[PDB]
């Protein structure tokens, strides 16, 4: 979560292009950098979705095939089981450590063997199921008259289905893999992309960094600000603090300095006003 | 006939008395007889301007030297330190023939060549070019003070030139060379200037290079003969 902008930029380049470019001190070259990323991040606040809480932009967060959230459940039985597992670990002994070690060695061999020879390829059933999954995600947006699927989502489902097929050591990817891929993808969408303001998955969170609620509030604030300036339109210049007090005196929401300035910037990009220090001027 | 190169290198040939005298007479006659397209004598005017201002330095153009006396133009880049010596000796007596009192002002006159056709890039010099007359371009970065050098004493100055920025490829590094300025060439330039340099390519031994590389490798420098801004 707390890497700097240049690191974010080179990471974006690597994850999009799978190569890294260098030009320094007479050295000019291109390198192969096809690597699998696994990241751990931090801000909890249930009133806001993950991308709304953490620092990083949607350009990077939209690249992961799956996203997971880890927090305490406030469950007595969960604490009891966790403490019991901890007590069992306090008495951890060779009677089961050796068995876990043996299974770990066998698992390394299993992964190495599967990786060395197995190539899952498409089936008619898997193709139908994957097409249907994409159609389901497009249909989910149709009630709101909006986009809710695009090809990158289908790639995530395909990769997960191929991996599940390879776990079974199957040379065919098949409906067994796709239904599990849909399950994981749906669960991940539920946990990662739900708007806590409505309990519904809002794709614009993952593609723009905010709930559509924030967008609507910003637009309404800009229209209210425009109406306030127009109601005083006999004057060419209005004071910043006076406009802030007018808005905050007419709003139900406790509008912040950032919200007010974002609305001013939006109206400036719309060629309605110019902000000159402490004075707002009409165009 | 002067052209009869047999049994000798050109350096040895122009050292011989017969060829030396033929070269001397041919350049002198070229100076007195050369005419412009209008039928005007070129060097009467140029010598008179040189004398009136006490400047002691004569510029010649390679193109019309070739156009009228090609045999000398053919030898000139192959043995510059020989033909330039003969040329200096020939020019001084033409000057004294026109202006008999000019030995009061100076006892030597230097001939400087210009518009030499065989330009080379500052990184394309090779051992193929050693002890020949060349032309290159670049920007000055280092420039010593003017100092006196033994010979009698004469002015001496040393400079460093490198490839003009934006003529190197993007993101890579420039090459560079050292050059030597003697007599009336000093203070013909200052740092940051872009110049056109005509000179002799020359090399000598240096123990530092041999000990740094481990192979018997020599150092090189350019003796300037004509300098002009582009």
């Amino acid at each position: 979560d707390k890497m700097n902008e240049s690191t974010r930029s080179v990471l974006h380049e690597v994850m999009e292009q799978q190569t890294l470019s260098i030009a320094k001190a007479g050295i000019i070259c291109q390198l192969n950098a096809r690597t699998s990323v696994l990241a751990a991040a931090n801000p909890w606040n249930p009133k806001k979705t993950t991308i709304e809480n953490i620092q990083l932009p949607h350009t990077l967060l939209s690249r992961f095939d799956l996203i997971f959230l880890l927090l305490d459940p406030q469950d007595e039985a969960y604490d009891r089981r966790l403490a019991h597992h901890l007590v069992a670990l306090y008495y951890q002994s060779e009677e089961q450590a050796e068995e876990e070690l043996l299974d770990m060695a066998v698992l390394k061999d299993y992964i190495a063997y599967a990786h060395s020879t197995i190539m899952p390829r498409l089936s008619e059933e898997a193709s139908q199921a994957l097409i249907e999954a994409y159609v389901d995600m497009r249909k989910i947006g149709s009630s709101r008259g909006m986009v809710s699927a695009y090809p990158r989502q289908l790639e995530s489902l395909i990769r997960l289905a191929e991996a599940h097929a390879k776990v079974r050591l199957s040379n065919k990817v098949e409906a067994i893999d796709v239904e599990e891929a849909k399950r994981l993808h749906r669960e991940a969408l539920k946990q990662s992309a739900t708007d806590p303001r409505t309990g519904i998955v809002d794709i614009s969170i993952l593609t723009t960094g905010m709930s559509a609620t924030s967008r609507k509030r910003k637009e309404e604030l800009a229209e209210a600000l425009k109406k306030l300036i127009l109601s005083k339109g006999k004057t060419p210049a209005l004071k910043y603090q006076q406009l802030f007090e007018d808005i905050r005196g007419q709003s139900d929401i406790a509008i912040t300095k950032d919200m007010f300035e974002e609305a001013l910037r939006a109206l400036a990009d719309d060629d309605f006003l110019t902000v000159t220090g402490k004075t707002v001027r009409l165009l | 006939n002067l052209e009869d190169l047999k049994g000798h290198s050109v350096r040895e040939w122009v050292s011989m008395a017969g060829p030396r005298l033929e070269i001397h007479h041919r350049f002198k006659n070229f100076l007195r007889t050369h005419v412009d397209s209008h039928g005007h004598n070129v060097f009467k005017e140029r010598i008179s301007d040189m004398c009136k201002e006490n400047r002691e330095s004569l510029v010649v153009n390679y193109e019309d030297l070739a156009a009228r006396e090609h045999v000398l133009a053919y030898f000139l880049p192959e043995a510059p330190a020989e033909l330039l010596q003969i040329f200096d000796e020939a020019a001084l007596e033409v000057v004294l023939a026109m202006y008999p009192k000019y030995d009061r002002i100076t006892n030597h006159i230097h001939v400087r060549i210009s518009h030499l056709p065989l330009v080379e890039e500052l990184r394309s010099l090779r051992q193929l070019h050693l002890n020949q007359l060349i032309r290159t371009s670049g920007v000055v970065t280092s420039c010593t003070g003017v100092l006196p050098q033994l010979s009698i004493y004469q002015n001496y100055q040393r400079i460093r030139i490198q490839e003009s920025p934006g003529k190197v490829a993007a993101g890579r590094l420039p090459r560079s060379k050292d050059a030597i300025l003697l007599a009336d060439l000093v203070d013909s330039c200052k740092p940051g200037d872009e110049i056109e340099l005509t000179g002799i390519y020359h090399n000598n031994y240096d123990g530092s290079l041999n000990t740094a590389n481990g192979f018997p490798v020599f150092a090189t420098v350019i003796l300037a003969n004509h300098v002009a801004k582009k």
